């Protein structure tokens, strides 16, 4: 209930604020990482294991065994985020409906293969895999027409990814490949 | 009297209480993490740094954790205990911890020594090798007490204020700009 002036060092809890992201780091095995748009991530240590039950998954380390088909029936990632739901008891808000099914927007995977595994990211390829962020490449590029703001936020979080691990990315926002400006 | 030169002693104690090396007392009520002892004085080997927070609604601040930075091991108290983050590789600067009546005691083979009675009374000690080769809160250990009051800047300040609002670690953290009572 009270604003905090960050960094916030009390002895379970740093609070600290960057010009990019807002992190927390906790003594019970929790980092949280956001910068103040749209990406969000969390860390959490071995010990919460078979235990989490949010719209993360649960975190037994088996690729979407129990998330996705609990008891034979495989839901879909729609039905599975609204299965995650928070009712606020004022608040009434709609669920989104089933849209039709579009095309596989696979006319544009010469484009997201190009330019995800340029000369850039040499030493995260055998980090991270390939597979999964070039299939988000996909929508990115069929769902967002005109301008690029759709698929540099994807190869902005492969080279977050990238430099998680361990491994060290290099620039690739060029003049006209989602630039960014900062003062001086 | 024989002449030999003994250990010197800094303390941090209470609602924001110091005594340095030199015997100065002192009352500074910060809220941020603040230099007590090192010696990159202006390359270093050591540093321990206070963690102040509020303890009341008065606006005072008291110290709750002490990190303790041995060339790259650093130590952690915390919680009533201590914790290892960061033991290199090879090197491992020998350190000893063990517990003599209700109080931690951490002693190095440098000649560092940290006692610590597990809330928010610290005691440093540092051999007499140290003599003018540190700076902080703690002030340089010359047996000379006018100049304590250096700040990050190598300018010695009249002010109990500037002084230590020059040592907070972190640049957004706040001054303190007038004592609490
Ligand atoms: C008490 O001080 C002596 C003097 O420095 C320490 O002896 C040093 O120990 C380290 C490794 O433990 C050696 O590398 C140094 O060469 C020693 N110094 C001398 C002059 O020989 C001793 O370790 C300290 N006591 C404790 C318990 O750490
Ligand atoms: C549950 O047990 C451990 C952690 O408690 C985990 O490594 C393991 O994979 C889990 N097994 C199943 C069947 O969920
Ligand atoms: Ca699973
Ligand atoms: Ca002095």
């Amino acid at each position: 209930g009270a604003v905090v002036s960050t960094p916030h060092y009390s002895p379970g809890l740093l609070i600290e604020k960057s010009d990019a992201y807002t992190k927390v780091y906790s003594r019970a095995g929790l980092t949280l990482m956001w910068n103040r748009e749209d990406a969000l991530m969390l860390e959490l240590d071995t010990k919460f294991r078979n235990h989490t039950c949010g719209l993360c998954g649960d975190y037994n380390g088996l690729q979407s065994y129990s998330e996705f088909l609990s008891d034979g029936v495989l839901f879909s990632p729609l039905e599975f985020g609204n299965m995650q739901k928070i009712n606020q008891p004022d608040v009434v808000c709609e669920d989104p409906e089933e849209e039709v099914a579009p095309a596989s927007c696979s006319e544009h995977r010469a484009e997201c293969e190009r330019l995800l595994t340029a000369e850039a990211f040499a030493d995260c390829q055998d980090l991270v895999p390939l597979e999964p962020y070039l299939r988000a490449c996909q929508q990115d590029r069929c769902r967002c027409p005109g301008g690029d703001t759709c698929v540099c936020s994807t190869v902005a979080e492969f080279s977050r990814q990238c430099s998680h691990a361990g491994g060290r990315p290099g620039n690739w926002r060029t003049a006209t490949l989602c630039p960014k400006t900062c003062p001086g | 009297c024989t002449q030999a030169v003994c250990h010197g002693t800094c303390s941090i104690y209470g609602s924001g209480h110091y005594i340095t090396f030199d015997g100065k007392y002192y009352d500074f009520d910060g809220h941020c993490s603040y230099v007590a002892v090192q010696d990159y004085c202006g390359l270093g080997s050591f540093s321990i740094i206070t963690e102040n927070v509020p303890c009341g609604t008065t606006g005072v601040t008291c110290s709750k954790a002490i990190k303790i930075f041995m060339g790259r091991t650093e130590l952690k108290l915390e919680d009533k205990h201590r914790v290892v983050i960061q033991r290199d590789e090879g090197h491992h600067v020998a350190y000893t911890t063990r517990e003599v009546g209700q109080y931690l005691v951490v002693e190095s083979s440098t000649g560092i020594i940290v006692i610590w009675d597990k809330r928010t009374t610290v005691f440093i000690k540092l051999a007499p090798s140290y003599k003018g080769t540190v700076c902080g809160l703690c002030g340089n250990f010359d047996h000379r007490s006018n100049n304590d009051f250096t700040t990050r800047d190598h300018m010695v300040v009249s002010s109990e204020l500037d002084f230590g609002n020059s040592w907070k670690e972190a640049p957004t953290c706040p001054d303190v700009s007038t004592n609490p009572e």
